[PDB]
């Protein structure tokens, strides 16, 4: 049954997100600045996992059809939009703080506090919601007087400018950044014209990039075919955006265990369960 | 000439090692065998008082059990109320490298010094509502490891160079010099009645003086290095000191040897500072561990262990009337115990 | 809480503001401990019992301390959080050479300083070159393996210079770069520099040093290493 | 040359002391401790009401 | 320490007008500031306070609403400025100077005050007592309400006015005296009943007594007590 099976994608998202939570707050040699901002990402990938995928798994088991009390479902939609939007831009926001603190590593060190963490945190968020809340604003209606299933979708008819530029601000535009980011920032490390330290850095710099770029763009390019090709089949366009958008949806899974396992401290921190 | 005079103070030598062995005829281990033990004691933190920004290197205790002070690394000063964790003074200093600090006994000077070679004594209580430097006091070749009030107008200091001093603060100018030790002097502990006081220093020994006379007394060593802390009973007959090598000793005086030793096996940093309890029976050491240590002294076995630091402790202090315990470190929060 | 204590209150919290403002503003210099055997020229190495020495290089300042007699343990505990320790040695004489590797095994594997690094200056190499030139002293005569020790083939020379200058330049440097590699692993790392009595330009080399160590820390505190 | 005449008069000067047997030294200690055992807040813990802190 | 006070004069009802008081020889900054008057032939009546930093103002019912307070530090001046006056207004004005920190004296120095003309009850009982050179002298007050506090302190405060001088500091919290005060002045009591004795009283000591609390604003006086040849 594949209930079991999908359960074992869950326990482990929630587990390494609050394992994360528990290493920072208790250990006290983990509590500066750039740690801060990895708690706002740590705990946008755990409500992921915690209100996000256990629904999808009931619209899987059941029938396809809306099962939860029909006033829920305009809301899960912009929630799902808002966590997503917050990691992708979390991801894009360290890139660059670590360009900085490469580039030019005496000022990174000196305007470093805990006021930069909140301006940081308030930008992103803010961003993540001016993306999302035009979803329940135009909300889903139902033709039916008694809704045995609204079909809890966004559709190409309805939300289709918002399926272009809300890609566009969400995707599409952190990308451009973390690719002018990470060729400009192996250069700079490549000023060295066993293995050093800006060797080991320079692969684990390769390691999160693909990572992020391996998970993200199937649901993107698909969802752009769909709004802009008028001939392509839309069936079988379909059954496509349902096993790629549960690739994006494990991502929060992998986030707290490679941005966080590369430090000796946040290991031995996990040792004995913190 | 000089062969002889080296066989004769090797003669005088061998002459007190056997004048101190013809008087032991009984250990302290075995005299209060017979004794209840204390059990164990534990003690909770009660107040954390912060706003220091760097390393707190030394704290002195108030008269009136209720205030204290504190220097830090950074240059400042702080008078703490300890009841209410309020700031009442906050002092800027000159220098940025500080050892010491201590509190006058009337409650109207305070006093400082570090690696300028020069004891700074501030006055708290004066017109226009303002902390002004009172005095310098100036004439040390090395730097100061700690200082004592002896009134609001006498100061005992023990410096770098091999060295103690009585500063008159009025004049300005050392009145007795006292001069002993080979290596650096570290800690110094005056003595209820204000007429003797103990010095430990660097050569894996201690002296004691005569504040009127100027002549030492008594020197003991049993140490197997350099000495870091030294404390008083409040008895008056007796001392203990803290070394590097993991082990603290009680001294007695009339006896003039050694009494009891406090070590363990699982212990391998140096011990900072010391301190006694209201009867004596409770001796407090803190270590390099990041942790401190509460031993029997009438039975040399541990009988609390206070953990609430996470860097090297540095300062320990018992208040007068034994109500609470103030002790400061590395991390530069400084914390009571009760 | 009476009106006194109210008002207490409101002074300690000022008092705390003011404390919070001076150390945000106390914190944007970095420090460097100057420290030499003797007969080094380390008063001179910047032209521009604590000694303090201001300088500023591209808008970031630079605070030195010099303290001045056998046994320094005591006091160096203080300096366990600078930037870096400057270790001046003189190369010009060699009967006094032993002392200063036996002080730089001392200061690099002390307990209080398993974490800052060590800027090496190697000062007096005209004197070097005018002794070596002469052919009145040889090395070989305090130390025996000049005498079979390979030539740096490897690696390339200065523009400009006599072969014998190299090699007993480059004996030198490795008698310090080995004794540093001994212990310390990756810890702390030396820098080693060659500087003469009189160099317009020293300031720039502390400053790049600074800088890669300040790159280091960053790296190991991004989580990337 | 001359500082061993000082040390030798120093020690002559420590070696006319004084001196009582150990177990009279350690029993006085004792009888202080236990004389004073009722009025040590830290060996024996106080009510919360007398407690200042 | 030097206040000085500037600012009088007749003034017509329903007017307005602004009183300076200037400081010179401590630390201005340091220090929250008082205002206080007197009536032509009566006590002292408390009428504003400011803090160290402006963070707290406190105005008395009389005049909230009409007066304004205001502080200039780097100038070291301190400003009441008055509307709408009436003919209960006029008095003599002080400026004090108070600190409060863990042993501290406020009310400690006063100023020569400027003339202008248009809950808890203190009771002192006595009036006028006639005294001679070399007599103890025991004084009274009241209070309606217990002025000792949960921490241990009694909020009360002595003053002392000359002839032709302004009051000063006697005793502090009812127990402590004021430097540069003689040991012939001491104080007791408990809650609601206070007394200020005189032992071998002299000349300089005439003139008239004055117990004020200190627990909660609004700060008031007692009646007066005098005491003649
Ligand atoms: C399989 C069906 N679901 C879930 C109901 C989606 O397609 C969600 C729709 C999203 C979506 C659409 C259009 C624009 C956007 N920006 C950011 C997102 C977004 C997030 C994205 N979530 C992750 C999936």
């Amino acid at each position: 049954w594949a209930a079991l099976l999908i359960l074992m994608v869950i326990i482990p998202t929630i587990g390494g997100n609050t394992l994360v939570i528990l290493a920072v707050s208790l250990e006290k040699k983990l509590q500066y600045a750039t740690n801060y901002f990895l708690m706002s990402l740590a705990v946008a990938d755990l409500l992921v996992g915690l209100f996000v995928m256990p629904i999808a798994l009931l619209t899987i088991m059941f029938e396809a059809m809306w099962p939860l009390p029909l006033v829920l479902c305009p809301a899960w939609l912009f929630l799902d939009v808002l966590f997503s939007t917050a990691s992708i831009w979390h991801l894009c926001a360290i890139s660059v703080d670590r360009y900085i603190a490469i580039k030019k590593p005496i000022q990174a060190n000196q305007y470093n506090s805990r006021a930069t963490a909140f301006i940081k945190i308030t930008v992103v968020w803010l961003i993540s919601i001016g993306i999302a809340i035009p979803v329940p604003i135009k909300g889903i209606e139902t033709d039916v007087d008694n809704p045995n299933n609204i079909t809890c979708v966004l559709t190409k008819e309805r939300f289709g400018d918002f399926m272009l530029f809300g890609s566009l601000a969400a995707f599409f535009t952190p990308l451009a950044i973390m690719i002018v980011t990470y060729f400009l920032t192996i250069h700079a490390l490549q000023k060295k014209a066993t293995i050093s330290n800006e060797q080991r850095a320079s692969k684990v710099l390769g390691i999160v990039f693909f990572l992020f770029l391996l998970m993200w763009c199937p649901f993107f390019i698909t969802n752009i075919t769909l709004v802009l090709c008028d001939s392509c089949n839309q069936t079988t366009l379909q059954m496509l955006l349902e096993i790629f958008v549960w690739i994006g949806y494990v991502s929060s899974g992998v986030n707290p265990l490679v941005y966080t396992l590369f430090n000796k401290t946040f290991r031995d921190a996990f040792g004995r369960y913190i | 000439e000089l062969d002889q005079l080296r066989q004769e103070a090797e003669q005088l030598k061998n002459q007190i090692r056997d004048a101190r062995k013809a008087c032991a005829d009984a250990t302290l281990s075995q005299i209060t065998n017979n004794i209840d033990p204390v059990g164990r004691i534990q003690m909770r933190t009660r107040r954390t008082l912060r706003g220091h920004l760097a390393k707190i290197y030394a704290m002195h205790w108030g008269t009136d059990s209720r205030l204290l002070v504190s220097a830090s690394q950074d240059g400042k000063l702080i008078i703490w109320d300890s009841y209410t964790t309020n700031k009442v003074h906050a002092i800027p200093l000159r220098s940025s490298w500080v050892m010491t600090c201590a509190y006058a006994p009337s409650g109207n000077y305070v006093a400082c010094g570090g690696l300028d070679n020069i004891c700074s004594i501030y006055n708290l209580k004066t017109r226009e509502g303002n902390v002004r430097v009172s005095r310098e006091l100036a004439g040390h070749t090395g730097y100061l490891s700690c200082c004592r009030f002896l009134d609001d107008n006498q100061i005992v200091t023990s410096s770098g160079d091999t060295t103690c001093a009585l500063w008159d603060i009025e004049t300005g100018q050392q009145t007795t010099t006292f001069t002993g030790h080979t290596g650096d002097v570290m800690s110094l502990s005056l003595a209820p009645d204000t007429r003797l006081f103990v010095s430990g220093a660097c050569d894996a020994s201690a002296k004691l003086w005569d504040v009127r006379e100027g002549m030492c007394r008594q020197t003991f060593t049993g140490h197997e290095s350099d000495i870091n802390a030294i404390c008083f009973f409040p008895n008056g007959n007796a001392f203990a000191t803290g070394s590097d090598d993991a082990t603290c000793r009680l001294f007695d005086l009339r006896a003039d040897q050694e009494l009891m030793t406090y070590s363990h096996d699982n212990i391998i940093c140096g011990i900072t500072s010391v301190s006694f309890s209201k009867s004596g029976r409770l001796l407090l050491a803190g270590y390099d561990d990041f942790n401190c240590n509460v031993w029997d002294a009438l039975k040399a076995d541990r009988a609390g262990v206070l953990a609430g630091h996470d860097n090297r402790v540095s300062c320990l202090g018992v208040t007068d009337d034994g109500m609470a315990v103030a002790t400061g470190s590395w991390d530069s929060f400084l914390k009571i115990w009760n | 809480v009476s009106a006194e204590d109210k008002a207490a209150a409101e002074r300690s919290k000022m008092i705390d503001k003011n404390l919070r403002e001076d150390g945000e503003k106390a914190r944007r210099t970095l420090r460097l401990l100057l420290l030499g055997a003797d007969n080094s020229g380390k008063s001179t190495i910047v032209k521009q019992g604590i000694f303090e020495t201001k300088f500023q290089v591209d808008k970031v300042n630079f605070h030195m301390f010099d303290v001045g007699r056998d046994e320094r343990r005591k006091w160096i505990q203080c300096f366990n959080d600078v930037t870096a320790i400057i270790f001046v040695v003189d190369s010009s004489d060699y009967n006094r050479l032993q002392e200063a590797l036996n002080d730089f095994k001392s200061i690099w594997n002390n307990r209080w300083l398993r974490t800052i690094s060590v800027i090496l200056f190697l000062n007096k190499q005209d004197l070097l070159a005018e002794k070596v030139l002469a052919g009145k002293s040889k090395i070989e005569d305090y130390f025996p393996e000049f005498a079979r020790y390979t030539t740096p083939e490897d690696a390339t020379p200065e523009p400009g210079e006599d072969p014998r200058v190299t090699r007993a330049k480059y004996f030198i440097r490795k008698e310090f770069v080995d004794i540093s590699t001994a212990s310390g692993d990756g810890r702390h790392i030396c820098y080693p520099h060659f500087t003469c009595a009189v160099d317009t330009e020293n300031a720039r080399r502390i400053f790049n040093d600074c800088k890669d160590i300040i790159l280091q820390m960053n790296l190991r505190e991004y989580n990337l290493v | 040359i001359a500082q061993a005449r000082k040390l030798v008069e120093q020690l002559k000067m420590e070696a006319n002391i004084d001196r009582i047997k150990v177990s009279k030294a350690a029993a006085d200690l004792m009888a202080y401790c236990e004389a004073h055992a009722k009025e040590d807040p830290l060996l024996t813990p106080v009510p919360a009401s007398e407690n200042p802190f | 320490v030097q206040l000085v006070e500037s600012g009088g004069g007749l003034v017509q009802p329903g007017g307005s007008r602004k009183l300076s008081c200037s400081a010179s020889g401590f630390a201005f900054s340091s220090f929250g500031m008082h205002w206080v008057r007197q009536a032509p032939e009566k006590g002292l009546e408390w009428v504003a306070y400011i803090s160290s930093g402006s963070g707290t103002i406190y105005y008395a019912d009389t005049v909230k609403g009409r007066f304004t307070i205001s502080r200039d530090d780097p100038k070291n001046t301190l400003f009441l400025q008055m509307t709408s006056l009436r003919s209960e207004d006029t008095a003599m004005y002080y400026c004090v100077r108070s600190i409060y920190y863990y042993g501290s004296s406020p009310f400690d120095f006063w100023g020569q005050g400027t003339t202008l003309t248009v809950d808890i009850v203190m009771t002192q009982a006595t009036s006028s007592v006639p005294v001679t050179p070399g007599e103890s002298v025991s004084i009274s007050c009241r209070s309606s309400k217990s002025l000792l506090h949960s921490n241990g302190n009694t909020y009360l405060y002595w003053f002392l006015q000359r002839p032709g001088q302004s009051p000063q500091l006697l005793i502090y919290r009812m127990s402590n005296l004021a430097s540069g005060v003689p040991d012939r002045f001491s104080g007791s009591g408990s809650g609601t009943a206070f007394t200020l004795t005189i032992s071998r009283l002299e000349a300089e000591d005439v003139g008239v007594y004055y117990c004020m609390q200190h627990l909660e604003y609004p700060l008031t006086f007692g009646a007066g007590t005098k005491l003649e040849l």
